[PDB]
């Protein structure tokens, strides 16, 4: 059958219904009790049995319509990550007229109400016996029969209410994701942290290195930016003596999409007064390591990153995490001693870096800047062997415009960032209080900006001067949700874990 | 560690205050 | 002295720690108990009392430096919005060379670390007395010696350290959002988030931002309502849902509007707009009960020198029907209901409007007049928490239509000192109705309705795969905020509001 002409002829069925007053589309079908409910409830019933003495209003979605009889039609109904079967004889049924006029109308995919007794079949499949059935919402498409579930990513991403109705997965998928906001924000919320909002549009974006989105005021005449991270608005209100903030909310990138990219995601950031990325570091391992284990049952778990027609990575949560310090481990991946940590703002450190990337069969896409080679080099041989949960700690200041500089490493900062299957997931640093030193950065990032980069970042003033009135030593963090939903649902693609992605038309 | 601070809040969580039953019962997803 | 000087001097002063190597910003210091943790546990303390084995390092913001002279110095530390004093005396300190440099070094404004011991004076104050205090963070500014609400509201920092009433507003704020989330996560509600940036921007009326995707060559809108999304989920089999997120329009900044606002959305699959009113019924009253201790709560619409209403939480709320109310406040009849699509009955509320001296501003459509009459008669109405019911259909394109009232809807607002917090209804299900409905809706705004809605036909789609019976549900948690913590200005509920440079 022709799913179009199926269409056209149901669609013709229901506006039939719609003029004999039959009502396709009912206000209100009272539900009495979840399918799960309903399931954990009469499970124990024996083969056969059929309770005379209890009625109860269930509904769903039907999967499938069979016949045993004329007098006999059995209905797949399913909800909730579950199945119920309803078994429609003709004499439980109101009327002989009314179960031959409900048989006619049901098809495959109708939303339909069940008012009935709870029993199960000789065969043993627990069931509901119908005294009425309800149509509740037509579907007016045809569902595909499918012998591998819908595979097809455009319609499972356009579409996914259909992704969620042929497909089981993918409802404990959002489930998982949910699940991985809620322990955050618990965790956050029980170590004294408050919740925050701060603005998604500013006159000028900061907090990370992105390209942002652009967007026009009417009113007051001048361009606002969509915000790449919430950071110096946390800053400025840990200055205002506020000693623990977090906020979980969207950020925007105007970039590409890949695997590990939409223009939109969710990222959870806090500052905490008093605090060093020590801390942080400890913080994370709990948080990490608890959120996994509290939600799958344990520290390990296990990935398919190039999907299950691939490897299968062991991955071990357990704390403590593996550290390493990226310029170390770098010069120990390389075989070749880099120069020294104060001489990374020289052309003659550019230049070797630049060497080696060749040698070693590196890109770097221009502009080539030290801190990019620096980039694609940790990419290439450090964050590969990042499998289980490591920090890769104490960055180059250039890479890190916001981070206060390491207290023993000159040319360092006090950061680390989390890696999980070669991806990073979170990112957290001792924060600038220095407001005379964040300014020089500024302005070396305003140079940078000046030749053409359009990732290198502002000058906040306004940021600054929240320094000069006195920001307490702090530690800032960051995580992105996303990614840390990809890896707990074991899922190869971004698009996997965000309800509806965005997608290049078609 | 890190010296304590008192939940915001709870301590939680609320709806201890209020729940209402005019429909069927879904249990909470974190549980 | 002038500020201006004050920062430059400072500056100087603080730059020659740097270069002697004092370290006026270290990296760690360690607290081991907060001021609030401090005062519960000492508070206890008789006068001249002075716990000795005990040694403690506390932190926090210095708001005033007093000196008794000349080896006596006192520290007012805030911190939580509580405060503590540090008792700097000579014979206490490490050493009395020590004691002058440090209290040479510190000013009024600075963040410091204090290590030393519990004990209260013989006038009765908690004090710590320091073995040693560190500087963590100088004040390079004259603070303020705050009323000025755009100087507040420029530097919300400034505010924060100065004023003590914004953070309980915002911990208010926050508690309202995570009692709504315990509310919904209890009933059993998926929290999701559905795109903020759509291709068409639907689920409420709007001026939407428009902004561009460079490597897509594309233009896309920031949303109005995750409405939409939520419904097609419905669809995907997930029965109960909600969105605590932010919310765009390209609008007018003011005292209760911001360009960016945060919104509840929820949707229940098997529920009507009864339902629903009897979960918001729980879910306010509950609320207010919860942060504020009553149900009832005094508010100032202007001013705290102004008129003070007096507000009841107290469930049930009271119930009203659009247009039988109208009718009421009108000292008339109004066309039958099945009428309201008629050019007749435009022209009636028309001239309605003008012999009641309400000002509509082009389009006059029957929706706007219609509207403009509602908050003119009835929401003033509404001091205490009340629902306006059964909206026409003109005003409501996404309400199913009322099962007995031809021409209208399952629909409710919840009003609250004269403002909307609540708007919900039974959602429309039927394909072809919303269909026809966006149609008339496109329509409307080639005819210049400027916020009226688009054609969402992949929603239309989701529809004919068949949404079950669902009730939906919006609630303005800016606006709850206000009314819960007397704020008249949306001002006072945004950390960093919209200013207009
Ligand atoms: N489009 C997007 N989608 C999901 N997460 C994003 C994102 N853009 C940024 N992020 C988050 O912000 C962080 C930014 O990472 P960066 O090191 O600045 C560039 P990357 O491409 O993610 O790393 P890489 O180029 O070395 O492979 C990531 O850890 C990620 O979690
Ligand atoms: N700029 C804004 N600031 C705060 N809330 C807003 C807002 N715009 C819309 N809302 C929310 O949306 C609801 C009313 O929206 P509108 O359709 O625009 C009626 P309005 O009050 O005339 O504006 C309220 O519950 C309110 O919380
Ligand atoms: N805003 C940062 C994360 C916080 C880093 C610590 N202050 C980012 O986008 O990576
Ligand atoms: N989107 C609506 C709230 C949802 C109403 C129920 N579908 C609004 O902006 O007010
Ligand atoms: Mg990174
Ligand atoms: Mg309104």
């Amino acid at each position: 059958v022709d799913p179009n002409q199926y269409y056209k002829i149901r669609s013709q069925a229901i506006h039939q219904l719609k003029v004999n007053g039959e009502d396709p589309y009912p206000h209100k079908f009272h539900v009495d009790i979840s399918l799960t409910d309903f399931i954990q409830k009469y499970s124990h019933l024996q083969p056969g049995d059929h309770l005379t003495d209890i009625t109860l209003k269930v509904a769903g979605r039907i999967h499938a319509k069979r016949a045993s009889g004329g007098k006999l039609i059995f209905y797949d109904l399913r909800g909730e990550g579950v199945k119920l079967q309803v078994m429609a004889n003709s004499r439980n049924y109101k009327s002989e007229e009314e179960f031959i006029h409900i048989n006619n109308k049901l098809r495959r995919g109708d939303i339909i109400g069940v008012q009935g007794n709870p029993g199960k079949t000789k065969k043993g499949e627990l069931s509901i016996i119908p005294y009425e059935i309800t149509l509740l919402s037509p579907c007016l498409h045809m569902l595909p029969h499918l012998h591998f579930g819908l595979k097809d990513k455009e319609t499972r991403y356009r579409q996914r209410y259909l992704d969620l109705i042929l497909n089981d997965f993918v409802r404990q998928k959002f489930i998982i994701r949910s699940k991985i906001i809620t322990y955050i924000r618990s965790f956050l919320d029980e170590l004294g942290f408050l919740e925050i909002e701060t603005p998604m549009m500013n006159i000028i974006p900061g907090g990370a290195v992105a390209k942002p989105f652009i967007t026009y005021h009417n009113e007051l005449d001048m361009n606002l930016y969509m915000r790449i991270a919430p950071e110096l608005y946390h800053k400025m209100l840990v200055v205002g003596g506020i000693d623990r903030v977090y906020e979980i909310g969207r950020q925007f990138r105007n970039e590409g999409i890949d695997l590990t990219h939409n223009p939109e995601f969710t990222t959870c950031e806090f500052y905490m007064a008093y605090a060093d990325y020590h801390d942080l570091m400890e913080i994370t391992e709990k948080m990490v390591s608890g959120m996994v284990k509290h939600i799958t049952g344990s520290y390990k778990v296990t990935y398919h990153p190039d999907g299950p027609e691939g490897q299968a990575y062991d991955v071990d949560f357990t704390p403590p995490f593996r550290r390493i310090n990226m310029v170390e481990e770098l010069e120990k991946a390389l075989g070749m001693k880099l120069p020294e940590t104060n001489l990374f703002e020289t052309e003659e450190t550019r230049k070797i870096l630049d060497d080696i990337c060749v040698a070693k069969a590196v890109e770097c896409p221009p502009p080539r800047t030290t801190a990019r080679l620096l980039d694609k080099l940790v990419g290439e041989f450090l964050e590969v062997t990042c499998i289980n949960p490591t920090f890769i700690c104490d960055h180059p200041q250039i890479m890190s415009p916001l981070a206060k500089w390491h207290r023993s490493k000159e040319g360092l900062t006090e950061r680390f960032e989390l890696f999980v299957m070669k991806k990073e997931i979170c990112n957290a640093y001792t924060e600038l209080n220095d407001p005379m030193r964040q300014r020089q950065l500024f302005e070396e990032q305003a140079k940078a900006k000046a030749a053409g980069d359009d990732e290198a970042m502002f000058i906040d003033e306004n940021f600054c001067t929240a320094l000069e009135y006195g920001l307490p030593p702090t530690a800032g963090w960051g995580m992105g949700i996303d990614r840390v939903a990809m890896f707990l649902t074991d899922s190869n693609n971004i698009k996997e874990v965000l309800l509806f992605p965005a997608m290049k038309p078609e | 560690p890190m010296y304590q601070v008192k939940p915001y809040h709870g301590g939680g969580a609320p709806l201890r205050v209020e729940l209402p039953t005019c429909m069927y019962r879904l249990p909470n997803v974190h549980g």
